């Protein structure tokens, strides 16, 4: 039995042109951290693919809605895997092995019978001609400079375009001979770096993208260039990508944040629009209106040509979620820690509520406090900050708390004092005061960073999580009684079982080890994959069941009474990092390590 | 603005060698033009404010109203290249009694009359670069027999090229003046 | 206009008003200079400061001298028994007009209209799934 | 000094590409010039498909024949704007040929 | 003028020649979509000459 | 404040500006449109040193480009990052010098110097607090070494108290590009030391060689070279535009590095730098930096740094690390190289740390020290100049352009003597 998923929250625009509305629509492909998921528009149903090891490097769709293809990037020794996937069958068809790390991108000819791939900055940017029907090595040749992308001609598949780093070379391929032809375009008084390719439908002329922000003109008929671009204006970081409208009007979005269109005539922007983030994907829907736009900061926006009023569909966490938390006895709203910022999200519907962000710092263990006071976090610099829920402004600053940054923070029932985790073998307590903020921690001695902190209902004692294991329970009143449940591993998140002296803890080794206040073990769970380490655990209000999430893609929830599992998690990628249970306990929510947010309907027969 | 600050020898209110020669200063223009160009007479960069209807073009020392640039510096002094044409300048002075006055010098006036709010005074400009030392100490006592406290505002009108504006605070010879203050002959 | 608004698929009223707006050659010509060349086809119209000059295309100049206006000049060269014999549509298609703009797909165009409005309304949200299929 | 200084100015004007250059003579420059070093001899644009940009925002409803403002001559109905000629400027500053 | 620069003039100052044509207009048959405001000034007249 | 002007001249000084300027914009993330889109607050705190403020919020560099022939000028703008330059600043001629020192300093430059020179005061007067003038030019280019060198003399004539920066690339004897390489250098050197407070020597032979032995890049390009030229250059003021534990402006580096007014020549070094192949393998360690920046091959000139005795050393550490780790690392090498370290002045090594490292790197250090080893170079060029002099070769051009061999004769007399005097202290002992 698996665990039902009721919704998926997450998106990555890192790989360019990830978004494409399927020819005839009703289907769209957006790359997750490592897996492909296809979602329906009219209906909320979706299909899942998970046959891949590393993250995606590029995604593209052939015309006429046939099977898809793409590439990814693996370690230097290994070879990147090719991503041929069918359509109308949802069944893997072919698999290929070549290339060292990553290939820039893929794009099929007018017909679905040819395929070509261009290797990354490694492998001398190997370009090979592949066969759609079956795997073969038809022919290939190298290139001196790096070519960052390739798109085939709308017609006459024999000729293609590649915009190399230092020159735009027109390559010619002939079936009769295995060779590949190369002709060098001439740009006297030109030194521009180029990014994108745009071949005019007629195939005579075409346009490409440049790092300066100016669009050149080059017809396939001859290498000579014709124009300059928007005179007296630049987009400040070049051109992310280019698209061609039925009238020929070029629509361009500056990565600095801008949406601009240049018509095929002396190019003066008729209208302009800037959307948050950096544009990454430009795709045209059916009947040629209201294109789809996705930024580099993982933002998806919808626009109307001829008057560019950006409209937001939804965006997702930047990457690699850090933690989750819930309001005391409340589950309507839940927040999280990001790599640099914080956010506030709704539970019933995943529409964002509000946010708190820090310029260039990463936080840990974001938690909410009773009475709406408040959003508190200690940052990489070690400073401790608290913010009001209604608005993104801070309440008090506790600076220089830790040398290597804060690592843990929780809630006291009366919260008259704070409990945190120290990376340099330290645990510091703070008897907060409204007038001023002071600390009276004993400044204890510990070998490794404290990965967790717990407070019992009477809030006298406390249990400490460690990297060197060293699970030292602190009396938290006299700051003494350093007795730790023993284990020679790297522990992780630790929580208190409800109304019980038993502490359900996990360590580096693949085992859910049980320990009591008297060095007693109920059972050694033996919950470990081949190379998967359980990183998060918890306990329900009633000691009936507990849901666990290991380093594996699976969500692994077990019963506390006996080592027998009920259901599990599937469809996850990355290294899940935390698993909490909402106060209602109607669902368990965990996010992907790569920036994926998922919510699962907990089994009915556990309430 | 120049308050609770050490004022002993000089205070270069307006000076012609800087990235933004007039940052505190505010300008309003109607039909003249404002621009800086190297001077033929002296190899230096000097500000110029050219226009007509001198009563319209000018530049204000304090940025905007509601604040005073009050200065305890007793003397005033100021440099210009004469353009053989209309020129005017006026300053605001606070008296011992809680009243506000102003003394004006005119290039195109022949009669002056001491009068409670203003006392317009004519000027004569010498050919070539000229330096004029405004007393500002004897004038205040002569106008109404009320001493000086601080300068409230400083204004300069159009049709005059100014190289530097500063408060000498005392009769100083060219030798006494530093190299920056001293105007080296072409 | 009559059979013109139907020619370009535009409303009857707008065309007439559109005619007046372009008409005011005087206002753009009353001012000094601003020479113009209004050709729009067979004949060209030119203007200097105030003088006028123009030419007519020979090809059109040739056919008027094609010795075939004799049946054009007189009003009663046709049989005259066909006036109610022929439906106005029949000659309508063959006319030089109604063919200026290509005939796009009529029911196919109805197709994309049912979809693009479909994604807009239902894409307000993208989280609810009710179809897990993790394995596939 | 005098000559040889603007020669440094022609290219500067020629400097900007902008899909254009200043050869010092572009239009309306005297009658003409010699076609070569000696006297001349005896025997010597892209536009879009205008029918494409379509219906960005305006809905596709049409009013049709069914109409009639008769009887609804209320004081709030809009009034057709009359025509007004543009301001004349003459050519005091235009080029003279 | 070039018979093409002019239309850049009429659609420029709306108050000078105000009317229905300063904005894009709907199309009779549902199939066709309204064009760009300047465009309708090009589609209409081109036919007229024919 | 503490600002200096950027002056790039000659064919060998142009592209570096076409590259050096690019690097700075990347250093401050200045986007191609001249509009700030950086990430850190410290990015802009001191942008006036190299970038000025213009109307509309855009930035324009305060550099004056020049040359005797416009063709090289007609190339910089077409290159990436050319939209920052102000169109007015360009001043160009019509004919060129043709690698003829006399042409760039006697006949042609004299008339054209003012127009290009004139813009100096307009700019130099524009500075809020002038710090100095930095010149990037090559003695191997007849038009450059003729026109470029004179501007220094006129420039110096008005601000004697200022301290001046010069970056001249002398064509190494290993590779020669213009048969007249010997001539233009010798006369240039005579004037060169006449005004320049500071100076840096660079030889192409040492330039590309490091690429072949350390970088091992497959196909070197001049653009790759330019990135090499500035990188060491970029460290000159990196500590001048941002705070540090011990702030190091341009002058103090001058104060700590020139024992005598006349012996004012240094060699430099830039790290870290390695081939693409091992980009991941090594570990960035201060000990790794100290040895390499003390590695002989890391020097920017063909002269062997072990062929002489080090007058002094200067350390410009980029990135953060413990202060104590700075001192111990430096002292040990001096002890281990006492035979290579003079005994006149103890602790002749200057140590300063920059808190803002280069983009994409964590720890960086450029080496700068006065090394007597320069006595070889002045021997080789003069011998090349001397040996061909005896045949009266190529001598009629300068003689026919108003200059006399006596001017030729005087140059070496002030050249050979400086050679010995620099090496005279080498044999001296306390
Ligand atoms: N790094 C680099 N050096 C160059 C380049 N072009 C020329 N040089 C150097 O410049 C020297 C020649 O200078 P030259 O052109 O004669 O100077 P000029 O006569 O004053 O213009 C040669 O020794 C080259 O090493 C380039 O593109 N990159």
């Amino acid at each position: 039995k698996e665990l039902d998923i009721q919704a998926v929250i997450g998106f990555t625009g890192k790989v360019n042109e990830g978004l494409i509305l399927h020819p005839d629509n009703e289907h769209l492909i957006y790359p997750l951290g490592s897996t492909i998921v296809v979602r329906h528009i009219i209906s909320r149903s979706q299909t899942f693919l998970r046959g891949h090891d590393n993250q995606i490097s590029i995604i593209t769709v052939s015309k006429t809605g046939k099977y898809i293809a793409s590439g990814q990037k693996t370690y230097m020794g290994f070879q990147a895997d090719i991503i041929i996937w069918d359509f109308e069958t949802r069944s893997l068809m072919h698999r290929l092995k070549l290339h060292k790390v990553l290939i820039q991108s893929l794009s099929f000819c007018c017909n679905e019978q040819y395929l070509a791939s261009l290797g990354g900055q490694d492998d001398k940017n190997m370009m090979i001609v592949w066969d759609v029907e079956q795997g073969k090595a038809l022919y290939g040749a190298p290139n001196r400079d790096v070519v960052n992308q390739i798109k085939f001609f709308n017609n006459s598949d024999d000729k293609i375009i590649a915009v190399l780093n230092n020159g735009v070379q027109i390559l010619t391929i002939d079936k009769a001979n295995k060779k590949v032809k190369s002709l060098d375009v001439n740009f006297g008084n030109i030194k521009r770096q180029y990014t994108c390719v745009a071949i005019d439908p007629s195939d005579t002329y075409c346009y490409c993208g440049t790092k300066t922000g100016d669009v050149f003109e080059i017809n396939i008929e001859r290498a000579i260039f014709k124009r300059l671009g928007p005179v007296k204006k630049l987009f400040s970081l070049g051109i992310g990508t280019l698209g061609l409208l039925p009238n020929g009007d070029i629509i361009v979005g500056a990565g600095d944040g801008t949406v601009a269109k240049l018509s095929i005539q002396n190019m003066q922007v008729l209208s302009q629009s800037e959307v948050l983030g950096a544009v990454t994907s430009i795709s045209f829907t059916g009947d040629y209106t209201h294109f789809f736009c996705g930024t580099s900061q993982s933002n998806i926006y919808w626009i109307d040509t001829e008057k560019l009023n950006p409209e937001l569909r939804n965006t997702c966490h930047y990457e690699r979620i850090n933690d989750i938390a819930f309001p005391y006895n409340y589950s309507d709203v839940f927040a999280t820690c990001s790599t640099t910022d914080i956010r506030v999200w709704n539970a019933r519907n995943r529409q964002e509520l509000l946010r708190i962000q820090v310029p260039n710092l990463e936080c840990y263990c974001v938690t909410f406090m009773n009475d709406g006071k408040s959003i508190i976090s200690g940052w990489n610099d070690g400073k401790i900050r608290a913010f009001l829920p209604q608005s993104g402004k801070l309440l008090y600053v506790i600076s220089d708390a830790h040398i290597h940054g804060v690592t843990a923070l929780s809630t006291t029932s009366d919260c008259q004092r704070i409990v945190s985790g120290g990376s340099e073998g330290e645990v510091r307590v703070w008897v907060i005061n409204k007038q001023t903020q002071v600390m009276k921690a004993s400044m204890k001695e510990h070998r490794g960073r404290v990965w967790s902190i717990q407070v019992k209902k009477n809030n006298d004692q406390a249990v400490s999580a460690s990297a060197d294991g060293s699970c030292i329970i602190w009396d938290l009143k006299t700051f003494t009684r350093l007795m730790c449940l023993f284990e020679s591993t790297l522990f992780k998140q630790v929580l208190y079982h409800p109304e019980e002296s038993q502490l359900l803890t996990t360590g580096s080794d693949r085992k859910i080890t049980y320990w009591e206040i008297y060095d007693g073990q109920a059972i050694r769970m033996l919950d470990g994959s081949e190379e998967g380490e359980v990183n998060a655990l918890s306990i329900t209000k009633e000691g009936e069941h507990f849901v666990s999430g290991g380093e594996d893609k699976l969500v692994k929830l077990w019963g506390y009474d006996e080592g027998i599992k009920y259901y599990s998690g599937t469809g996850h990628s990355g290294a899940i990092t935390r698993l909490q249970i909402s106060p209602d306990q109607r669902t368990v929510v965990s996010v992907g390590a790569e920036g994926a947010i998922f919510i699962w309907k907990m089994p009915e027969e556990v309430v | 603005m120049f308050k609770n600050t050490f004022q002993s020898g000089f205070l270069s209110i307006l000076y012609s060698i800087g990235s933004k020669p007039l940052q505190i200063w505010d300008k309003s223009i109607r039909n003249g033009h404002i621009k800086r160009i190297t001077d033929q007479d002296i190899l230096s960069s000097v500000l110029e404010i050219m226009g007509t209807n001198v009563s319209t073009n000018y530049i204000t020392a304090p940025a905007d109203p509601k604040e005073t640039l009050g200065i305890k510096l007793p003397f005033l002094v100021m440099i210009i290249k004469n353009l053989k044409k209309y020129y005017t300048f006026e300053v605001q002075v606070l008296d011992d009694k809680n009243v506000r006055r102003r003394f004006r010098a005119s290039n195109y006036q022949s009669t002056t009359r001491v009068k409670p709010f203003i006392c317009t005074m004519p000027m004569r400009l010498d050919e070539g670069w000229n330096q004029i030392q405004f007393n500002l100490s004897d004038f205040t006592r002569r106008a109404y027999a009320t001493n000086y406290i601080e300068t409230l505002r400083v204004q300069i009108h159009a049709n005059c090229r100014i190289r530097r504006i500063y408060f000498s605070d005392r009769l100083y010879s060219e030798e006494e003046l530093p190299p920056e203050f001293k105007l080296f002959l072409p | 206009a009559g059979p013109i608004a139907a020619s370009c698929y535009l409303g009857k009223d707008v065309v007439s008003s559109a005619h007046n707006a372009f008409i005011q050659a005087v206002s753009d010509l009353t001012t000094l200079g601003h020479g113009l060349n209004i050709d729009f086809g067979f004949v060209k119209v030119y203007v200097q400061d105030r003088d006028l000059r123009y030419s007519y295309n020979q090809n059109f100049a040739n056919t008027l001298n094609n010795k075939n206006f004799e049946y054009r000049l007189r009003k009663s060269d046709t049989p005259t028994s066909e006036h109610w014999n022929t439906t106005y549509e029949s000659k309508w298609a063959k006319s030089s007009l109604n063919s200026l703009l290509k005939r796009p797909n009529s029911n196919q165009v109805r197709n994309y209209y049912e979809k693009t409005l479909a994604l807009k309304i239902m894409s307000l949200d993208l989280s609810t799934a009710e179809q897990t299929n993790y394995s596939r | 000094p005098q000559q040889g200084n603007t020669v440094g100015s022609i290219s500067k004007r020629e400097n900007v590409a902008s899909q254009l250059i200043v050869e010092d003579h572009l239009k309306n420059i005297l009658a003409k010039s010699t076609n070569s070093n000696y006297k001349p001899w005896k025997i010597p644009q892209h536009a879009p498909v205008f029918e494409d940009s379509q219906a960005a925002t305006v809905v596709n409803k049409f009013q049709g024949l069914r109409q009639g403002t008769g009887g609804k001559t209320s004081t709030q109905l809009p009034v057709k704007q009359p025509f007004q000629a543009p301001n004349p400027i003459c050519g005091a500053f235009k080029k003279r040929t | 003028m070039n018979l093409d620069s002019i239309f850049e003039w009429i659609l420029k100052q709306p108050i000078n020649y105000p009317g229905k044509h300063q904005d894009s207009q709907p199309r009779t048959n549902p199939a066709y979509k309204p064009l760009e405001a300047k465009a309708q000034f090009h589609i209409i007249f081109k036919a007229t000459g024919e | 404040m503490r600002e200096i002007v950027h002056i790039q001249g000659g064919q060998c000084g142009n592209q570096i500006g076409a590259k050096f300027w690019e690097v700075i914009s990347d250093e401050h993330g200045i986007d191609p449109t001249g509009t700030y889109h950086g990430d850190s607050d410290l990015q802009l705190e001191r942008i006036n040193v190299y970038y000025n403020e213009a109307t509309g919020g855009r930035y324009v560099p305060r550099a004056i480009l020049m040359d005797l022939e416009p063709g090289t000028m007609d190339s910089v703008r077409a290159g990436p990052f050319g939209q920052l330059f102000r169109p007015d600043n360009f001043v160009f001629g019509q004919t060129g010098a043709g690698n003829n020192w006399a042409k760039g300093h006697y006949t042609e430059g004299a008339e054209l110097i003012d127009s290009v020179l004139d813009v100096v005061r307009k700019e130099a007067e524009g500075c809020d607090c002038l710090q100095g003038f930095q010149i990037t030019h090559s003695l191997g280019g007849g038009t450059g070494s003729g026109m470029g060198t004179l501007l220094i003399s006129k420039v110096r004539e008005e601000y004697p108290d200022r301290i001046m920066e010069t970056f001249s690339v002398v064509p190494s004897p290993k590779v020669s590009d213009t048969v007249v390489e010997p001539y233009n250098a010798t006369l240039s050197v005579h004037q060169l030391v006449e005004n320049a407070d500071e100076c840096m020597v660079i030889d192409n032979e040492a330039l590309y060689d490091i690429c072949f032995r350390t970088l091992k890049l497959t196909t070197p390009t001049y653009g790759d070279l330019n990135h090499l030229v500035s990188a060491a250059m970029s460290g000159v003021t990196c500590c001048l535009r941002f705070p540090g534990q011990l702030n190091s402006d341009l002058r103090k580096l001058a104060v700590n590095l020139i024992p005598f007014p006349r012996l004012h020549f240094f060699m430099i070094g830039f790290a870290p730098l390695t081939s693409r192949g091992s980009q991941q393998y090594r570990a960035l360690t201060v000990p790794e930096l100290t040895q390499q920046m003390f590695d002989a091959k890391n020097m920017m000139c063909a002269a062997d740094p072990r062929h002489g005795r080090y007058l002094t050393a200067s350390a410009l550490f980029r990135g953060r690390m413990s202060t104590k780790e700075v001192d111990e690392q430096m002292l040990n090498v001096q002890n281990k190289n006492s035979s290579y370290f003079v005994e006149w002045i103890p602790n002749n090594i200057k140590s300063s740390i920059c808190d803002i490292p280069p983009k994409g790197l964590k720890m960086a250090v450029t080496f700068v020290g006065n090394s007597t080893a320069i006595q070889e170079m002045f021997k080789r060029v003069a011998e090349q100049f001397t040996a061909m002099f005896r045949r009266k070769a190529f001598l009629h051009w300068y003689t026919g352009e108003g200059m006399d061999e006596m001017e030729f004769t005087e140059a070496e007399s002030n050249m050979n003597d400086l050679v010995s005097e620099y090496q005279q202290y080498q044999d001296a002992t306390a």
